[PDB]
This record gives structure tokens, C-alpha cells and sequence, in this order.
């Protein structure tokens, strides 16, 4: 690829410049360059991987929800509405695959810390999760299910391995109860596993990490708001 | 309207 | 080029969509596939024109800013601050060129209405202004003096055929006086233009337009900032 | 610090 001749250290030193200069197309060009090294990513390296990627989608995501609902409120005129919300979502479906690929060839391991197999297998779910905001018909059951069972497995490590404050375990239990909610239709699933979320990290409060505590409050809270709002 | 999920939070 | 199959119609649709889902660059293309038809554009198609790119070339233009303190800071390490810098600057240049090829290839015209010509002399001028902010040596001197052409022709049509709160008159006297202070090393000339087109703006304030008068009270305050700021 | 331009504002 196009980062093939560029040194591992190179790429992670400009993935960090890109984050400053607010270019996370380039900053995921960049570690996607890093992870094809095919050494492993510290938690630093996941971070700048998580924070590019989701960026870009990020965009995709925000400019699809956009046109999508253009569309529906002309569906109440031309092609042109359906065919630009097409080419917005072949790119976020390309971007999908992108991260799929990188985690299935690389990241995803047997071995590895709880940490890291638990923060690949929760973006696996992510990322199936933002090709089944756009998907239909029989590419779409497929979808929901690799996401529901990435998230699973995640979750299975996660309550075994982490003190129930960890912030991946926190972010994760939010992102599968959203999965829950929004892709699944299944409100009960979502409003039991950030309940039970929510309160097993309130009775170990006592396990928050000095170096992580402001993430772990952080996602408590939005736990609390998704509740507020499911109410 | 829809559900927050876990921020692009720098850690 | 890739727009080539699509109705102009469709593109001018197409670029307002994007406009509405913040995609600037596929906005950008979409425009200079309406301009590549060969009709003059609109008021209202020079806004979409003008809009996209001035998006691209922003985000490039802030990231460049970026990159360019961290590079002089480590100029107080390796090659890859400068390398991802000019990588930045290349991409820029690159946006630039397509602006100016565009202005050159289709739309400055000796016929057309004022609102037109100024229009686009003033895009030509701009747009050589940001060259001139990345640029060095014999490139560069060809460059500045191409951005003082462009906006002695613009201002010299503006002064003749429009009021003194025409909102293009006004933004080309604030754009030309950004030239002076920041690209031409002259404050005096800066400083002379700008008080210039507030006090006459002022004393013509009946001139005002109807459609466009809160576009001219907005340039008017930004000329009255720069001067409170060169004090 | 930068002298302010025309802003990108839709007209
Ligand atoms: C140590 C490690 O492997 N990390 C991955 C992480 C720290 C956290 N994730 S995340 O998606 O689990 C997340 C949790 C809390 C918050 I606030 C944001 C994101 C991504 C970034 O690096
Ligand atoms: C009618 C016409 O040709 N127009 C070009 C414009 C309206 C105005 N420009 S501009 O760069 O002259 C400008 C003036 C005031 C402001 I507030 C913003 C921009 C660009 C957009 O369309
Ligand atoms: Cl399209
Ligand atoms: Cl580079
Ligand atoms: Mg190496
Ligand atoms: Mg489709
Ligand atoms: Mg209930
Ligand atoms: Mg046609
Ligand atoms: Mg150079
Ligand atoms: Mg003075």
C-alpha cells in the first residue's frame, strides 16, 4: 500500500501531527499504514487508530442521516436525491470494510491482553453496526448478527477479565445497549444491560483507575442520559 | 431523538 | 472529466445537497463540473462555486497553519513534520490550481454583467493570495504580483460600476487590504484601502440593497475590526 | 493575530 516504504515510527509520529491538524482521513491513512506493519498496537496506537476512523465514518454517518432524510421527505422529483445518497453510502460501507479488513487480518487475536481483545472486538461491532444503519434485505440480517455476536464475545471477556469501571468494558455495554435500541428494536435488551451497566459500576466505584477515572465518569453519565431518554 | 453512543473521546 | 455524463441541472441539485450534508469536496466537484458546461453561472451558482471551495482550501489552509508552527517550534527531530507539511502544501496548491484553471478556462470574461467580472478577479486574487501564503523565491514573486493584478482589475471595474455598499466591492476592498497587510508587507496601503471603503460605504449607506444589505453591514464591522486590530 | 477576509458566508 501507499505507506509500504514509510517506517512504522514514521507513520505513528504523523498520525499524531494529522490529529493536530484535524486531517483524519490522513491520520487513518497513516495507522492503517501502522497496523499492516503487522506488529501490535499499545493503547496509545488504538487510540489514534479509534479516534481517525471513527472521525471519517463519523462524517459519512452525519452526511448519510442527512441525505437519507431529504429522500424519505421526498418520497411524501428526479434521481438525483437517491443517486448522491448512494455515493455517500458506497464510501461509508468502503470505510466499513476498510476497518473490518484491518481488524479480520491483523488486530483480532487469540492472544493479547483483555484490553486489546476486548477494544478490536467492540469496534468490530462499531463497525458492523454502522453498515447496518445503512444496509437491506439478506446483506443486512447477516450484518445485525456479526454485530450482536462481536459485541457478545466482547462482553463474555469483558465481565471475566475487567473491573466493571474499565472504560473499554463501560463503552462497550453502552455501545451494545445502543446496538440494542436502535438496530435491534429490542428496548428491553438496552435498558436491562445499561441499568445493570450503570449500577455494577456504581457498587465497585472503588475500582476506577487514577489514570482513566474521567473516561469511566464520562460514560456512566451517558449510560444515565440513554436512560433518561428510554426512560 | 437517537441513542449516544461512546464518544471520539482522545485517551 | 467525471461529472461529464451528468446534467447541469442535476450537478447544480447535486452541489446544493452537498452543501446541506457539509461535503465540500464533493460540492467543489460537482460545481466545477457545472462550470466545465460552459454557461455563465449565476448569483446564486457563484455562492455554490465559491462556498465549496473556499471550504477545501480552509481545512487545508488551518492544517498547513498547524504544521508549519510545529515545524518552525522543532526548527528551535526527523523529516516528518516537513514532509507531512509539504505533503499538505502540495494538496493545497494542487485545489489552488484547479480554482485558477477553472477562473482562466471558463469564467473571466471581457463581456458579462460587473457583479460577474468583480466577482471572479476577486476569486483569481484570492486564491493567488493563498499560493503566496505556502510559497518561496522565484515561484513566489510571480505569484504576488499575479493577486495584485487580479485585484487592481477587480477594484478598478467595482469602483466604476458599483455602489460603495455593494457587498462584492466591499469583500474585494477587504480581501485586497488582507493582501497588503499580511502577503505585501504593506500596513500603510492596508490601512488606507480599508478606512477608504468603510468611510465611503458610510457616507453612501443609502446605497444599501434590500436582498443583500445584511451581507454589507456584516463586511463594513470587518473592515472597522481590522483597523481597531492594525489600530 | 491573522487579519480577518471575507467570511464563507452563504448569500
Ligand atoms: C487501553 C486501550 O486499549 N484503549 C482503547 C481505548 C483505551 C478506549 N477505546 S474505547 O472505545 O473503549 C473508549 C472508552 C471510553 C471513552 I470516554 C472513549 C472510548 C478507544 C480509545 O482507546
Ligand atoms: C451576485 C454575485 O455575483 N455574488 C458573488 C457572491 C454574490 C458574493 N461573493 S463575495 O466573495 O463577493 C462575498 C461578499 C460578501 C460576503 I458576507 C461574502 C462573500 C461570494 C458569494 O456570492
Ligand atoms: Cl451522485
Ligand atoms: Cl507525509
Ligand atoms: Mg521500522
Ligand atoms: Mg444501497
Ligand atoms: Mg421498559
Ligand atoms: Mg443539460
Ligand atoms: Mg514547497
Ligand atoms: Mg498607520
Amino acid at each position: 500500500g501507499a505507506m509500504g516504504s514509510m517506517e512504522r515510527a514514521s507513520l505513528i509520529q504523523k498520525a499524531k501531527l494529522a490529529e493536530q491538524a484535524e486531517r483524519y482521513e490522513d491520520m487513518a491513512a497513516f495507522m492503517k499504514g501502522a497496523v499492516e506493519k503487522g506488529e501490535e498496537l499499545s493503547c496509545e496506537e488504538r487510540n489514534l487508530l479509534s479516534v481517525a476512523y471513527k472521525n471519517v465514518v463519523g462524517g459519512q454517518r452525519a452526511a448519510w442521516r442527512v441525505l437519507s432524510s431529504i429522500e424519505q421527505k421526498s418520497n411524501e422529483k428526479g434521481p438525483e436525491v437517491r443517486e448522491y445518497r448512494e455515493k455517500v453510502e458506497t464510501e461509508l460501507q468502503g470505510v466499513c470494510d476498510t476497518v473490518l479488513g484491518l481488524l479480520d487480518s491483523h488486530l483480532i487475536k487469540e492472544a493479547g491482553d483483555a484490553e486489546s481483545r476486548v477494544f478490536y472486538l467492540k469496534m468490530k461491532g462499531d463497525y458492523y453496526r454502522y453498515l447496518a444503519e445503512v444496509a437491506t434485505g439478506d446483506d443486512k440480517k447477516r450484518i445485525i448478527d456479526s454485530a450482536r455476536s462481536a459485541y457478545q464475545e466482547a462482553m463474555d471477556i469483558s465481565k471475566k477479565e475487567m473491573p466493571p469501571t474499565n472504560p473499554i468494558r463501560l463503552g462497550l455495554a453502552l455501545n451494545f445497549s445502543v446496538f440494542h435500541y436502535e438496530i435491534a428494536n429490542s428496548p428491553e435488551e438496552a435498558i436491562s444491560l445499561a441499568k445493570t451497566t450503570f449500577d455494577e459500576a456504581m457498587a465497585d466505584l472503588h475500582t476506577l483507575s487514577e489514570d482513566s477515572y474521567k473516561d469511566s465518569t464520562l460514560i456512566m453519565q451517558l449510560l444515565r442520559d440513554n436512560l433518561t431518554l428510554w426512560t | 431523538i437517537r441513542s449516544t453512543s461512546t464518544p471520539n473521546v482522545h485517551m
